[PDB]
């Protein structure tokens, strides 16, 4: 019955070359503790050196979500001991988040609801502690990888809205090319918070962090499951109060794994070792002009300018890459709808059974357009199409070429 | 003030072990240091900003170019407990809750 | 021992001229150490083998007439809380006994560049905390001028070794006066450069917003020389200032007539002993006798130095020291059953009483509820202390006053009472808080124990401090004294 106030916590891995405060590589091999250095190892007397692009990229996302980029901004130290957190303090941002008060519009039963995002700051991922028997083994390869947190206001009101938000946020950050946003690769992570407020309570319900959500689909389940969990338990006695919960991927439930005693003291305090950042207006601009046209703006175009199906505009604009390829293929003469079906159909297939990125293949908005026309020319039947594409796709170069570098034409 | 528990809470916050005999002692010492630290209360700080950095520098950012990580050899060279190429540490979680 | 007393400058030319051989200078050093350091106990980990080998290399270069470097062949002693690649760096604590770094500190990269020879690692209070070095989990260093009294803190070894004539120069770290306070107690010249003047990368942190590496020498000319050696921007230290002009000798020798000096009353206030007080007042005159204009000013907040220092430092320390848990390096507690224990025991087993008090008080001040009343509060007081200076510097060029309230004290005298020991940094604390450069030089003796005169200059204006400080050195100093001990 009661309202379901819940917000999402999405950590995002930046795909920079080097870690957040160290010059170590951000992409590491399988070999454990082989992608570290004195800094990641927290050896005594080392210092942090802020990754410049990181900041660039961070404030770019913040602006993508329509946040208000801070002018004065510095890092702080989040104190806490844990094997995969060597300094015993993760560098992050307390009061002056590089980003604040943003929002993304989603569409729920019927009409548009605007979910606002409270903040977006820069942190550093921690090492990984493999639990091997009695003892656990520590691997710092990942330690220090740049991260951006995106705290959503508690404006999202359902496990289905939750999905909606995450699906947008992801898509958007994606277009910013600052990350690959893949939960499969853990470069997109979500911690949820749910709490039921009997419609017309003012004071929010009592939230319960929902760890171990490793995918939009999953975040949904846990979210709706826990929604019921406490719904009924709120008919019994019950509080489900200041409690944390892990999500069992097989049963599909929420396991209680602790119960806050008060508030986790981290002794937040401004990192002295890092001079303060002053984001002048010219800085904001540089990174301002780096935000490509976001999905909603593109789709609208597609639907109301290129006379395209709304569903198509969808698929076609899930990821910036394709979207672009699409937009180019058409300014190349290729039929509008025909382009769309080849990207949704043909092309995507190829990409799938070869798990290759659309830009690593050997086709170009040009050589594609070339083939499309040949079809709308009649010069090539759809029969021949399924033949010339596969080759023209990756490790190919021209459209007619395969008709003569092989043998078929008209 | 400065009660036993508070001493244990601090001692708990930072990771330092302290048995009683040293806790009721730390109860006094902390009580003193703090009595001492109360001195700043004679300093008029109404509306004066806190100094975070003494050096007025600005925007020191490192160019995003990666540098190879040091060999697992070195990373580990100074750690006493290690295996399979990692740092070895207990894990039956926290003492008297785990 | 033979050149065991020569000054950097003379020990340099004497090598440039080929009268003495690099390996012999080194041969001399160790002779001195082996014959004198067991009494003084200024050193810790020695690096004799790698030193000789380095000298040997230098001799060849001496023949080939290829003697490059602002310190070619000159012996050097480093404070043990400064990473020295491949040696053994302990910050004087059980916690790091055996710790052999796998990287080089910038000051170290630099000196090495200048061909200075690393004789060994100098003692200090465990983790830079303390003002007598008595805490050093390894050995107690005494004062060359009186083996019964402390050599100061926390770079005690750093000043002792130099005052004993065990090396021509050395490095220390100053946080509350950890370089001057000793340089004072031992009648040697100690300088704490402007925060941001010398990289901190490689310096085992104590108080990130305060620490700063400084050189200790037997004279004002050598000191400056050495600073030129280590000062300068560093890409590994976001906080090192991008300052170009690193010529600190240029103006040394020049007169100071017309130089507006400010004698802050607070610096000759109550805390200051009588004999010391007198000594500094003469200096003022030895100063007026020279050209300098000495007018009395005021640094009202000076009294809040120690307290704020204590808090900001302990709080920061509280954090900068959490990284020690014996998992990646250092002391690992064996009686290991849980994870909590691993942390609680390795630390409680590796840190000394004092160091642990700091962290307590440091974690308390930052802890929720007390943050604003202690840490924040303190940070503000710091703001007030920089103003005391700013204002004054609008009308003056440098600030003078005694370096320490009293003359060095005895071992075990104030060791078993925390608060008091801190009362000796009454005159240095303000410096660090304002991130200003301070220099110490002897200006007199008492009961045979030296006294320290201090000059606090505007930021990055060390070339001037050395200036005004060199003139005074020409009127008084202990040059011809160290030789007799
Ligand atoms: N009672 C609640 N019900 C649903 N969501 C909540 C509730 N309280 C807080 N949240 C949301 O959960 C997230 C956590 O906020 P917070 O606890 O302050 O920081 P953190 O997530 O790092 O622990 C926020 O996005 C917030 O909007
Ligand atoms: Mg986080």
């Amino acid at each position: 019955h009661f309202e379901t106030v819940i917000g999402l916590e999405v950590h995002v891995e930046l795909k920079t070359d080097s870690k957040m405060f160290s010059p170590s590589p951000a992409h590491f091999g399988a070999e454990p503790n082989s992608n570290t250095n004195v800094i990641d190892l927290a050896y005594p007397g080392v210092l942090p050196v802020v990754n410049k692009r990181a900041v660039d990229w961070a404030m770019r996302a913040a602006m993508a979500l329509n946040m208000e980029i801070a002018t004065e901004s510095k890092f702080d130290r989040k104190n806490y001991f844990y094997p995969d957190n060597p300094k015993a303090y993760q560098i992050s941002q307390f009061d002056q988040p590089i980003g604040e008060n943003g929002y993304i519009d989603i569409e729920v039963d019927g009409e548009t609801k605007r979910i606002g995002i409270t903040r977006l700051h820069m942190e550093e991922d921690a090492g990984k502690s493999t639990h091997k028997g009695e003892y656990s083994l520590v691997d710092l390869n990942r330690q220090g990888t740049p991260l951006i947190e995106i705290v959503s206001e508690p404006d999202i009101r359902s496990p289905k809205e939750a999905y909606a938000y995450l699906e947008k946020l992801r898509s958007i950050i994606q277009y910013t090319g600052v990350s690959d946003v893949k939960m499969e690769e853990g470069s997109l992570r979500c911690d949820a918070n749910i709490s039921l407020r009997p419609y017309g309570q003012e004071k929010f319900g009592t939230k319960a962090e929902l760890k171990n959500l490793n995918s939009f689909n999953y975040v949904r389940k846990g979210l709706e499951y826990e929604e019921k969990r406490q719904e009924e338990e709120l008919l019994n006695g019950g509080e489900i109060g200041q409690e944390t919960r892990r999500f069992d991927e097989s049963t599909g439930k929420t396991i209680l794994m602790r119960v806050k005693e008060g508030s986790d003291d981290y002794r937040y305090f401004p990192e002295p070792d890092i001079v303060p950042l002053y984001i002048d207006d010219a800085w904001k601009e540089r990174v301002r002009q780096t935000i490509p046209e976001l999905p909603d703006e593109r789709k609208a175009k597609y639907v109301n300018e290129l006379g395209l199906p709304a569903y198509d505009a969808h698929v076609l604009t899930l990821t910036k890459e394709m979207s672009d390829f699409f937009e180019s293929t058409i300014e190349h003469g290729a039929d509008v709808k025909l382009t769309s079906n080849w990207l949704m159909g043909g092309v995507n297939e190829y990409l799938n059974k070869n798990q290759v990125e659309l830009l690593d293949t050997k086709l170009t908005p040009e050589n594609l357009a070339g083939m499309i026309k040949l079809i709308e020319d009649g010069t090539m039947s759809s029969k021949i199409a399924k033949k010339v594409f596969p080759e023209l796709a990756a490790k190919g170069g021209n459209a007619k070429q395969i008709m003569e570098d092989n043998g078929l034409v008209q | 003030k400065v009660t036993r528990e508070e001493v244990e809470h601090i001692a708990n916050l930072a990771r330092l072990q302290i048995s009683p005999e040293e806790t009721e002692e730390m109860a006094n010492t902390l009580e003193s240091i703090l009595d001492f630290a109360k001195q700043n209360d004679s300093a008029d700080t109404e509306g004066v900003e806190p100094t975070y950095h003494v050096l007025d520098l600005q925007n020191v950012l490192r160019e995003d170019k990666a540098i190879k990580g040091i060999p697992q050899e070195l990373a580990l060279k100074n750690a006493k407990e290690t295996e399979d190429g990692q740092f070895k540490v207990p894990t039956i979680m926290n003492e008297e809750d785990a | 021992m033979s050149i065991r007393y020569e000054s950097v400058e003379n020990l340099l030319t004497l090598i440039k001229d080929k009268k003495i051989k690099p390996s012999d200078v080194v041969k001399d050093i160790y002779d001195a150490i082996e014959e004198t350091d067991p009494t003084i106990k200024s050193f810790l980990a020695l690096d004799k083998e790698n030193a000789i080998k380095k000298a040997q290399e230098l001799d060849e270069l001496q023949a080939k007439d290829q003697m490059d470097g602002k310190l070619f062949g000159i012996p050097m002693g480093i404070k043990d809380n400064i990473i020295t690649n491949g040696l053994e760096t302990t910050c004087a604590s059980k916690m790091l006994e055996g710790f052999v770094p796998i990287y080089e500190s910038t000051v170290m990269e630099k000196l090495h560049k200048e061909n200075a020879v690393l004789i060994g690692k100098l003692n200090m209070d465990e983790f830079a905390m303390g003002g007598s070095t008595e805490t050093s989990y390894f050995k107690k260093t005494v004062n060359p001028f009186d083996h019964k009294a402390v050599p100061g803190g926390s770079s005690g070894g750093s000043a002792a070794a130099v005052a004993a004539g065990l090396v021509p120069l050395s490095l220390g770290s100053d946080t509350g006066g950890s370089i001057r306070q000793p340089a004072a107690y031992c009648g040697v010249v100690g300088m704490k450069p402007t925060y941001g003047r010398v990289s901190r990368f490689g310096l085992v942190a104590f108080a990130s917003s305060l620490d700063q590496i400084g050189p200790l020498t037997r004279n004002v000319k050598d000191n400056a020389i050495v600073l030129e050696a280590i000062s300068g921007a560093d890409v590994n230290d976001s906080t090192s200032a991008p300052v170009d002009d690193v010529d600190f000798t240029s103006e040394i020798g020049k007169d100071i007539k017309g130089l507006k000096v400010a004698l802050p009353k607070e610096y000759l206030g109550e805390g200051v002993a009588d004999d010391v007080k007198e000594a500094v007042q003469n200096a003022v005159e030895t100063l007026k006798s020279l050209g300098a204009v000495v007018e009395e000013v005021s640094l009202p907040n000076t009294k809040f130095g120690i307290p704020s220092y204590y808090v900001i430092a302990s709080s920061e320390a509280s954090s900068n020291l959490s990284r020690f848990d014996g998992i990646r390096y250092g002391y690992h507690s064996k009686e290991a059953h849980s994870l909590e224990e691993l942390y609680k025991m390795s630390r409680s087993e590796g840190f000394g009483k004092e160091v642990k008090r700091r962290i307590f008080l440091g974690t308390f001040a930052l802890s929720s509820g007390y943050y604003d009343a202690y840490y924040k509060k303190s940070q503000k007081v710091r703001t007030l202390i920089k103003n005391d200076f700013d204002k004054v510097f609008e009308n003056y060029d440098v600030v003078v006053g005694p370096t320490a309230p009293t003359t060095a004290f005895n071992l075990g005298e104030e060791i078993d009472d925390p608060l008091t020991m801190y009362a000796n940094d009454l005159l240095t604390t303000p410096v660090n808080l304002a991130g200003l450069p301070g220099i110490s030089v002897p200006c007199g003796q008492s009961n045979g124990r030296p006294i320290g005169l201090q000059f606090i200059g505007k930021p990055f204006d060390e070339k001037t401090l050395y200036r005004v400080a060199y003139q005074y050195e020409t009127q008084y100093n202990l040059h011809d004294v160290y030789e007799k001990l």
